């Protein structure tokens, strides 16, 4: 849930990214191997971050405190 | 702590949040210092309050953190930002009501007691491109020299 | 004769025991020399009575908890003189009564008397003499709810009646001419204040009270309806 | 524990973290290999019966 | 339709999330038509009409016909936050 | 008396002892322990 | 310094398993015992031997 | 690594790699025998209760509970719950003096430790006031830990 | 069969056991907080004394 | 065996009672008592003989 902040491996900051890419995603209809890279994620220890990521804080979100 | 993340989970993605480190040679270690918990010769004290505004998701960004503690005049822990848009790490979302008030002290530490404190991302270590040393032999099925990828640092050295 | 076992440290003396347990070294030691003092510290007419009683609560849906305290009244009536009879049908329900009352639920007399035919007025003999022999041994409000679930009135007006209750009470005037009549009628007027329909008939026989009687009771309550408002 | 193997004594090295430490080379007379297997320990109490341990 | 009877003898409505909560057992109450009659020998006097009985409490399995949540639509879960 | 909050209206109680349990301005009987002011100590690591 | 072997690298996907060493490492040295027999309580939450 | 054992990155796991909450819920309950007797949620006082454990009771709050947020740790106690004691029916060890009070309290785990996440408090079937307790920890992998 | 031939007893401790490759054979690393509990009652004597005493 | 063992003593003319040492009580909650089964059986044994002493 929500981004995983900086890389499980490489220790590359991840977090900011994330944003950026469903932008990329939404808008541009450009594919996830065109948008890693736009976001120059060289390595595939950052790319597999960003793309097998599951957010679930939406889901989360969506109940009354 | 109203927000749907747990709170030591808060405190975790904060952990790895990057600060400026620039002037950090003349911050003192915890140890170091005498006093009882932090100063400002020791840490560095950085606070975020985040109250969920509009209908929608508000987003608590990592350049919310602002530092309340005096800086000597030296250049620490302000939280990097990367982004073109000018926004940052991620820390956590809220809704409506869900508030989030939290005080940070960032202290001094390197790599090896906590990888939060890690520099350097990723780093590409490479020597003789070519195998002229044979500290390598290959793998292959019919052909090594087919197979086995051209590595680009090959072309500052000779065949 | 004697065969109490205490625990005292003979090194100590000074006072008798003050010690601590540890469970998990299952040992028992002084706290103040640090003595280990223990070790190896280990980890017919009833019966037929609360049967039938038992079928009674259970056909009323009474929790176990207002079941097991009038069993408990109960056992401490049984066979003694001053009884002297009612052939266990009274006992049965003035014990349940009891129960329900020490249990803070209430149930109505008129309620009771639909589970288990009393004929009344003996009823309420065996209940004082029993109540005399608890106190040897030595509040209306609770009904405004249960009522409207009866009528599945919302809680806005639940709340509402529970503050006309009290309200009503204070002002006095009849004194309550037993509670029923002021617990329906408390009701009535908070209904029609609000605009959801029982009309009075439905609510006289649902409630099994007099339609005269809430209409009578409606009167003098409309008198006062100056006080009676919560906001 | 279907071996007279399968018992056997041992010279304690106080280490940290949590599992028992062990070479790989006593791996096979247990019938043992590292996932999710535990080892009972026991520790004899008496100057004799640690003497027998070693010597037997 | 699923429902609790509170100590009190209050009655209401149960949603499965609470139903949890409280060590509840989340079920409906079944009602039969009892219709009752004397010979006296074929010949027939009766009381009949006006019962509708209560035998028992029917355990109800979620998402069923019976219980609530199987008409609720998304939003309408996460209001009972029951996770769709 | 102690603070406490609603299940559902999430309306703050602050109920004393000997009120039972039950909220006030609705039915829900689940009350929620409205948590500690004072501060809770964490390490990043 | 390179490894004359090369090795099969690339991502994977794992699961963590509810086994926790935490959750089952005891180690007993007089606890408390069975009132029946007399002997070593069984289990680890019950500090058993 | 040798024999199903593997050798996993401490950077990675300093990182968020594989770590995971544990909520334990603790359940307790009041209830009442013949009505005479009753147990009560009560923050016990040392003084006058007797058969008290001896994890400290410094946390809880006058209800006998422990607010949630509150660090906790093995041993410590999460619900002070008491009982009445007839005088005449024990009298073992101390009781005559303490007079009153059986200490019942629900600990944590001997082991564990962790955050309280919540309390709620709510009546059950039969309207005996009852609560329950949900302590969340982060277990961080380990080298004992499987996969 | 259940409590004479056999028995749960004291003085035991079962945890996971993991390899090592740098302990001597015979060896096994015990975990700190199982040595800090499990105990060897030895014997007071001229010899041991001085040590026993910083223990104690 | 002439001492020991005879078919009158095969047969029951009386019966021993174990201490509760045999079949201890059990507490539940530890504010409920709990009895032992073989305490059970004593009590219908007794009063299964009170109602034959009687009727005969
Ligand atoms: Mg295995
Ligand atoms: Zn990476
Ligand atoms: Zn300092
Ligand atoms: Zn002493
Ligand atoms: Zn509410």
């Amino acid at each position: 849930m929500i981004v995983p902040v900086r890389c499980f491996s490489c220790g590359k900051v991840v977090g900011d990214k994330w944003e950026s890419y469903l932008n990329l995603l939404q808008e541009d209809e450009l594919d996830e191997g065109t948008a890693l890279s736009r976001l120059g994620l060289k390595r595939y220890c950052c790319r597999r971050m960003i793309l097998t990521h599951v957010d679930l804080i939406e889901k989360f979100l969506r109940y009354n405190p | 702590n109203t927000t749907v993340l747990a709170d030591e989970f808060i405190a975790h993605r904060l952990g790895l949040i990057p600060l400026q480190s620039m002037d950090i040679e003349q911050l003192e270690y915890s140890r170091d210092c005498f006093c009882e918990d932090h100063c400002d010769k020791c840490s560095v004290v950085l606070t975020l309050q985040a109250f969920g505004e509009s209908e929608s998701t508000t987003n608590v960004y990592s350049k919310d953190l602002v530092i309340v503690s005096n800086l000597m005049g030296r250049n620490i822990g302000h939280p990097i930002i990367q982004d073109k848009e000018g926004n940052g790490v991620l820390i956590c979302k809220l809704r409506k009501g869900q508030e989030l008030k939290l005080t940070c002290v960032a202290k001094k530490g390197i790599a090896k007691e906590h990888a939060k404190w890690g520099p350097a991302a990723a780093i590409e270590f490479e020597y003789d491109p070519w195998n002229k040393l044979k500290h390598t032999d290959y793998w292959y099925e019919q052909d090594s020299a087919k197979e086995w990828p051209q590595s680009k640092n090959c072309e500052y050295e000779d065949p | 004769p004697n065969l109490n076992i205490v625990l005292t440290c003979p090194e100590c003396k000074v006072y008798p025991p003050k010690i601590v347990e540890r469970f998990s070294e299952g040992d028992v030691v002084c706290a103040l020399c640090g003595l280990v003092l223990s070790d190896k510290l280990v980890d017919n007419e009833v019966q037929a009575a609360f049967a039938k009683i038992t079928m009674l609560c259970d056909a009323a849906e009474l929790p176990k908890i207002v079941k097991d305290c009038a069993k408990e009244a109960y056992k401490l009536c049984h066979d003694e003189k001053t009884l002297k009879g009612k052939s266990m049908e009274s006992i049965m329900a003035a014990s349940i009564l009891i129960g329900c009352r020490r249990a803070e639920v209430a149930r109505t007399f008129k309620e009771i008397q639909s589970l288990i035919h009393v004929k009344t007025k003996e009823f309420g003999k065996t209940l004082n003499i029993m109540k005399n022999i608890l106190r040897g041994k030595s509040q209306n409000l609770t009904y405004i709810p249960r009522f409207c679930s009866h009528l599945g009135l919302p809680m806005q007006v639940t709340t509402s009646a529970e503050y006309t209750a009290k309200k009503c009470k204070e002002i006095k005037e009849i004194a309550g001419k037993s509670p029923i009549t002021i617990a329906v009628v408390s009701i009535y007027l908070n209904i029609l204040l609000f605009q959801i329909p029982i009309t009075a008939a439905k609510v006289g026989q649902t409630l099994q009270v007099t339609e005269g009687t809430i209409k009578s009771g409606y009167k003098i309550l409309y008198e006062h309806r100056d006080k009676l408002v919560d906001p | 524990s279907l071996h007279k193997m399968s018992m056997m004594a041992h010279r304690v090295k106080v280490i940290p973290y949590s599992t028992f430490r062990l070479n790989l080379s006593v791996t096979s007379p247990y019938n043992a290999d590292f996932d999710g297997d535990e080892m009972n320990l026991h520790v004899p109490q008496s100057e004799e019966t640690r003497a027998e341990l070693s010597q037997l | 339709k699923p429902m609790v009877n509170e100590s009190d003898g209050v009655t209401h409505a149960l949603y499965p999330q609470e139903a949890r909560l409280r060590n509840l057992t989340y079920s409906s109450g079944l009602f039969v038509d009892v219709k009752k009659r004397t010979y006296e020998l074929k010949y027939e006097l009766a009381e009949e009409s006006e019962g509708k009985v209560f035998i028992g409490r029917l355990p109800i399995m979620l998402r069923s016909k019976n219980c609530y949540l199987s008409e609720a639509t998304e939003s309408d879960l996460y209001k009972l936050k029951e996770c769709p | 008396t102690l603070k406490y909050i609603c299940a559902e209206c999430s309306s703050k109680l602050s109920l004393s002892r000997t009120d039972a349990v039950r909220c006030k301005d609705c039915g829900h009987r689940i009350l929620l322990k409205a948590r500690t002011k004072r501060l809770v100590q964490f390490e990043a690591r | 310094k390179k490894l004359m072997a090369q090795i099969f690298f690339g991502p994977t996907y794992y699961q963590r398993l509810r086994h926790m060493v935490d959750d089952k490492i005891h180690a007993r040295a007089r606890g408390p015992m069975q009132v029946l027999t007399r002997q070593p309580v069984e289990g680890r939450s019950r500090d058993g031997g | 690594n040798q024999e199903d054992s593997m050798i996993m990155n401490q950077s990675s796991i300093d990182r968020g790699l594989f770590r995971s909450l544990f909520f334990r819920s603790y359940m307790d309950q009041e209830k009442k025998y013949g009505m005479s007797i009753t147990e009560t949620f009560e923050k016990p006082q040392r003084t006058n209760t007797l058969r008290m454990k001896h994890g400290t009771y410094d946390k809880l709050d006058d209800d006998g509970l422990i607010a949630p947020g509150v660090r906790v740790s093995g041993e410590d106690v999460i619900i002070g719950k008491t009982t009445p004691i007839s005088p005449d029916e024990e009298e073992l060890g101390q009781r005559t003096a303490y007079h009153s009070k059986r200490d019942a309290s629900t600990p944590l785990r001997s082991t564990e430790n962790g955050i309280v996440d919540q309390v709620l408090v709510t009546t059950n079937q039969d309207g005996l006031k009852f609560v329950k307790v949900r302590v969340r920890t982060t277990k961080i992998p380990q080298i004992g830990d499987k996969f | 069969r259940g409590n004479l031939m056999g028995k749960r007893v004291d003085f035991s401790a079962r945890t996971v056991i993991s390899g090592d490759p740098n302990l001597e054979l015979d060896q096994v690393g015990v975990p700190k907080s199982i040595a800090k509990t499990l105990t060897y009652p030895e014997v007071v004597t001229p010899y041991n004394i001085d040590r026993l005493t910083q223990l104690v | 065996n002439e001492v020991f063992s005879r078919p009158e003593w095969m047969i029951l003319t009386c019966l021993p009672v174990p201490p509760p040492p045999v079949r201890p009580s059990i507490s539940f909650n530890e504010s409920q008592r709990g009895e032992d089964d073989l305490t059970f059986k004593l009590a219908d044994i007794l009063k299964a003989n009170i109602s034959l002493e009687t009727l005969e």
